[PDB]
């Protein structure tokens, strides 16, 4: 490359994460106030565990589906083979869903956005996998104290789906090359803006690997005692990269 | 079966 075409990379790739954020950062700022009353949570803790997996399911992939049309946005992403895209989304959107996460999580009160209102962790206890929602907040905490601005986001979000180690590349070496630019862009953004300091500071591959894990681990456990649930109330995305 | 559609 050069260094006009790295600004190009920079530029386009926070522009496609613009385009599919989701919910803009304002939106989950503006709504810290709003949190889940006592009797609220206690509510979500009355109900069965089924509806509650049902919920995040469905909530989940919603955020998925994002990432999906993000992907597809993403330079170079549709210039790889058929293969290579559905091996990055199937190891990589969960991923990049749980670094999206760490905007509608509020470090002060230690809440997550749910469902139009923030709750702490013991809003999810009806699912009955307390380590996994414990991660899933350590996580999210350890991101929050990076203070990441929109572009640094949608640049490591890029990254994270962008990795040329996924088993089942046919063409590894197309990947490598997106991989380095991504890189490139990152890097370069992080130097122009002074923030090189977070490099070190951002989480193992394998805590990643570890959560996403956690996950189908825990989605196991709970298909085995509900399986027509899953069948027929869980969505079929979910299904896809999940079971 | 969902990705192929989405991707399309
Ligand atoms: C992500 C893009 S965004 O614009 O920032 C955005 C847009 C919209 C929302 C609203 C939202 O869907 N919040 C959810 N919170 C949690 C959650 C749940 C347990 C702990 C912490 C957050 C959801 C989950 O279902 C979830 C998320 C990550 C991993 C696993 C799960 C489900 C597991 C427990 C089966 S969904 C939030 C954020």
């Amino acid at each position: 490359a050069s260094l006009t075409e790295i600004e190009h990379l920079v530029q386009s790739v926070c522009k496609s994460y613009r385009e599919t954020c989701q919910l803009r950062l304002e939106d989950l700022l503006r709504q810290r106030s709003n949190i889940f009353s006592r009797e609220e949570v206690t509510g979500y803790q009355r109900k069965s565990m089924w509806e509650m997996w049902e919920r995040c399911a469905h909530h989940l992939t919603e955020a998925i589906q994002y990432v999906v049309e993000f992907a597809k946005r993403l330079s170079g992403f549709m210039e790889l083979c058929q293969n290579d895209q559905i091996v990055l989304l199937k190891a990589g959107a969960m991923e990049v869903v749980l670094v999206r996460m760490c905007r509608a999580y509020n470090a002060d009160n230690r809440t997550v956005f749910f469902e139009g209102k923030y709750g702490g962790m013991e809003l999810f206890r009806a699912l009955g996998c307390s380590e996994l929602i414990s991660s899933i907040f350590d996580f999210s905490h350890s991101l929050s104290a990076l203070h990441f601005s929109e572009d640094e986001i949608a640049l490591y979000t890029a990254l994270v789906l962008i990795n040329a180690h996924r088993p089942g590349l046919q063409e590894k070496r197309k990947v490598e090359q997106l991989q380095y630019n991504l890189e490139l862009a990152f890097h370069h953004h992080l130097c122009k803006t002074h923030r090189q300091s977070i490099l070190a500071k951002l989480p193992p591959k394998g805590k990643l690997r570890s959560l996403c894990s956690q996950h189908v681990e825990r989605l196991q456990i709970f298909q085995h005692l509900h399986p027509i649930v899953v069948q027929a109330a869980f969505p079929p995305l979910y299904k896809e990269l999940f079971s | 079966k969902i990705l192929h559609r989405l991707l399309q």
